[PDB]
RNA sequence: CGCGGUGCAUUAGCUAGUUGGUGAGGUAACGGCUCACCAAGGCCACGAUGCAUAGCCGACCUGAGAGGGUGAUCGGCCACACUGGGACUGAGACACGGCCCAGACUCCUACGGGAGGCAGCAGUAGGGAAUCUUCGGCAAUGGACGAAAGUCUGACCGAGCAACGCCGCGUGAGUGAAGAAGGUUUUCGGAUCGUAAAACUCUGUUGUUAGAGAAGAACAAGGACGUUAGUAACUGAACGUCCCCUGACGGUAUCUAACCAGAAAGCCACGGCUAACUACGUGCCAGCAGCCGCGGUAAUACGUAGGUGGCAAGCGUUGUCCGGAUUUAUUGGGCGUAAAGCGAGCGCAGGCGGUUUCUUAAGUCUGAUGUGAAAGCCCCCGGCUCAACCGGGGAGGGUCAUUGGAAACUGGGAGACUUGAGUGCAGAAGAGGAGAGUGGAAUUCCAUGUGUAGCGGUGAAAUGCGUAGAUAUAUGGAGGAACACCAGUGGCGAAGGCGGCUCUCUGGUCUGUAACUGACGCUGAGGCUCGAAAGCGUGGGGAGCAAACAGGAUUAGAUACCCUGGUAGUCCACGCCGUAAACGAUGAGUGCUAAGUGUUGGAGGGUUUCCGCCCUUCAGUGCUGCAGCAAACGCAUUAAGCACUCCGCCUGGGGAGUACGACCGCAAGGUUGAAACUCAAAGGAAUUGACGGGGGCCCGCACAAGCGGUGGAGCAUGUGGUUUAAUUCGAAGCAACG
RNA sequence: GCCUAAGGUGGGAUAGAUGAUUGGGGUGAAGUCGUAACAAGGUAGCCGUAUCGGAAGGUGCGGCUGGAUCACCUCCU
RNA sequence: GGAGGUAUGACAA
């Protein structure tokens, strides 16, 4: 059965990105909305809209492509996993492709990017690398 | 493997073994047992000195010595260089090192040590073959 | 007391003062520490117990790191002092140079009895590849005793021996030839060793000779005075200031002067890897070698020489560890065909797990404090002429504790939810299973007519059957096994598997619906169940087929292929076995990621008089084919793609799926499963050729269709062989032999 | 007198050595017998099992294609 | 066209 809805969300983006689909839909969750918002404001996706339904809601993601339909997202990697949770301390916060990518980190201050986490000088659970 | 599998049955690596096992074992006369002592060389007595044939590609009469070591192990050793003064019941010093031609030979006899003489007429690489500077 | 740091279950059971209690006693002290009683517990797959190994750590080597290896010297802790046991004394020992007893060993006896313990510093013997002087001093520092002088101190300071290691400096410097002699080598011109040498001018680190001479000492004691507290007053105590007093090293470092380049370099390598090449000598010999490989009479690979390269008081060899090795992959690999998916299911524990409100805060993150000794690496900073080395000041190092915070995520708690999962209701298909019956075709046998010499079989034959009447043909009877057509990458099942028909019992799946439950799920070591064929046991059956076996052939031989027979077995019941290229050679669950076209079972709608067609859709089953993936072959919504969860498994080939042990089995065997030793390959896919008793298409006096020959005779001629003083040498399948 | 080291006796457990003899295995520049596999390898091969044979192997039963060649229908380009 | 099913031969060179 599905054991990692976050990894499912990242893979749905990766697979849709591979074939350059305009949009993508996923079952909603708070963490998935948090990740979608970070992709939105970091310039990796074009937009995100939310659909209220009867089960758990749906989040619609609008993928982003540049001139010549160059992919803005190269790939996404799940770091922390149900089988092996990954935690970093404030000084262990990773830099992804020397800052050209981002790491999404869950902290007691919320779900934030690697830039924000080391500004606040806090660590947490590393959710995903995005570049 | 999954992480849980590695937790349950952790990684385990192949154990290496010596190329020259007879140099890894000492002998205790009192307890009459074999000690695990790594020794760069070992003294032994030549039980048999003769000549041997190589494996198929090569052909020669390679010179060996059947040496019983001070640790009681029975080893076949090679006599490097041209000409030697060894005979049966001679005391010889063995170093490690195979001889690719001889299947059963894993040790070389040190020239210029113990009863083994230096190589006659040698003039290059004398430190090997145990000859003093002319 | 928490936590942390070895291997083996081919070690799972262990425990009986053992677990707890109640009292008592005992200890510095709590305590089964001991005891008497009363219970019976304790431990253990989170690895008890047993076995093997090991002092532990700060640290040291390595590595990009994660890690791996090690535990010399220095420091901390522990343990032990001939082996075993005991207590005494003492604040402290169950006490290395104490006692007692026992033991093994050495030694002294007057035989009655006595003595001894270098794993203290040296030293000896022995073992070993291999580790030091039976040295000086207590001056320094520290220790014991004393009021002190002081005595004692093999601690410790020194010195000696070893290139054992690290660091520093040398073995000279400058000028110096179109380039001497000599060596090596030449294409004989010249090259090269070589500015190297010589020569000339310099230098003294060193070396030698003389001389000059440290710090390390602070002291204590003692001789003077002084200040505090106390005292009637004192001597003295505590403190302060002056004088005095001591060097093992040792005439050591160091410095200065004179004198001479004079006494002071080797070792390995030079085929590729790998920096460095030529001559001889040798001719699969002698030898080399880390791997690949060198040597078979023109070897940069063997040995020597000249050159050259690397490093240098060292250089090489061997041994050991880390690296390279992603070659156990947490960082950081895999399992269709290369090693690797258990034959398949059901499931305990375990691992993992949908959405959400509040809450908690164990995990996680963060602040502060405590601590993580000193020395060491590292960082600054100083001292030794530099460096090694030394000193000072930091930093680092913990899955550390205590405490204050944060609260997204994981976890816990109280709720809520309906998508996953299941139930209900309504339907659909099916060789799914079990039991009991039953049908026709055919084979065989049997009986009876008809009928007459064959039948049967092979490449060809024979064995065999038949005139005791065959085979064939007709009519019947018996019995066993299998189910033509239907029939289909069709169906069903977890897999193995399931095919005539009928009934009885029975499992599962699929599609709608959305009434119900509300994460109840996925995976699943160990266990359990099922599991083709062969085989096994007991009792039945036995038509056909057919291991074995017999006979006939084939053949050089045939223990085969072929033929004629034929037993077990194949069938049934029950119980074993538990293995298969048990295969999709592809574990299970879930989600996502172009299309096209078949087909099986459903569902919904739009047309069609119905039949059916059109479209939408669910679940199977195939084919084709993007993206992506792949070593390639290929895979491709039935992935081998993109992801997450759990399990199984792999780590070069051989030895081995073997041995030993264990479990299981009536047995056959199965399951688990090494090592020595050996090789430098084994392997996957694809490529170009060659080949095939593969296929297709063609050609030539290739065959066929012909004519005339050779092989027989005599002789000529060449060859072989033999012979010979010589029968000269060469040619030998076609392609040597007028 | 209790405890108790050593010593003695007893039956087991466990580790190494050695032993007439015996078993397969590996090795060995040029031995004997056959020709089983690789081509359709001349009987396609292989897997499990049984049985037989000097020996490779043969044969039966089921399974696999990791099957050469000619001949079909479905499928699909 | 493509796909699942029906006797012997040394060694080095
Ligand atoms: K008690
Ligand atoms: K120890
Ligand atoms: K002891
Ligand atoms: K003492
Ligand atoms: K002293
Ligand atoms: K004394
Ligand atoms: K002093
Ligand atoms: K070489
Ligand atoms: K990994
Ligand atoms: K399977
Ligand atoms: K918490
Ligand atoms: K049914
Ligand atoms: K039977
Ligand atoms: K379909
Ligand atoms: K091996
Ligand atoms: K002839
Ligand atoms: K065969
Ligand atoms: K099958
Ligand atoms: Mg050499
Ligand atoms: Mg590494
Ligand atoms: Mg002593
Ligand atoms: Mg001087
Ligand atoms: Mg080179
Ligand atoms: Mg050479
Ligand atoms: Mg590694
Ligand atoms: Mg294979
Ligand atoms: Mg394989
Ligand atoms: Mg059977
Ligand atoms: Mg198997
Ligand atoms: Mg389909
Ligand atoms: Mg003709
Ligand atoms: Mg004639
Ligand atoms: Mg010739
Ligand atoms: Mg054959
Ligand atoms: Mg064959
Ligand atoms: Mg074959
Ligand atoms: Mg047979």
């Amino acid at each position: 059965v599905m054991t990692d809805p976050i990894a499912d969300f990242l893979t749905r983006i990766r697979n849709a990105n591979m074939v350059k689909h305009e949009t993508l839909e996923v079952p909603a969750s708070k963490i998935k909305r948090d990740i979608a918002e970070i992709l939105k404001r970091e310039g990796f996706i074009r937009d995100v809209e939310y659909i209220e339904d009867d089960k758990q809601g749906v989040i619609r993601v609008f993928l982003k492509y540049g001139k010549n339909e160059e992919r803005v997202i190269t790939n996404l990697k799940r770091i922390s996993k149900p089988g092996l949770r990954a935690y970093v301390k404030a000084d262990e916060v990773p830099k992804v492709l020397n800052g050209l990518g981002i790491a999404i980190i869950s902290t007691s201050e919320g779900v934030i990017t690697d830039k924000e986490a080391r500004a606040k000088n806090i660590g947490g659970e590393v959710i995903a690398y995005v570049w | 493997p999954t992480i849980n599998q590695l937790v349950r049955k952790p990684r385990k690596s192949k154990v290496e073994k010596s190329d020259s096992p007879a140099l890894n074992k000492g002998y205790n006369s009192f307890k009459k047992t074999q000690t695990n002592v790594n020794s760069p060389q070992k003294r032994g007595v030549c039980t048999r000195v003769g000549t041997m044939t190589p494996k198929k590609p090569n052909s020669a009469l390679r010179k060996y010595a059947r040496v019983r070591l001070s640790n009681l192990i029975e080893v076949t050793a090679y006599i490097p260089g041209i000409g030697h003064n060894l005979q049966e019941h001679s005391v010889v010093l063995l170093r490690g090192g195979r001889v690719k031609d001889l299947p059963g030979v894993r040790y070389h006899i040190v020239r210029g040590a113990l009863d083994t003489a230096g190589v006659n007429d040698r003039k290059q690489s004398r430190s090997k073959y145990g000859t003093k500077r002319p």
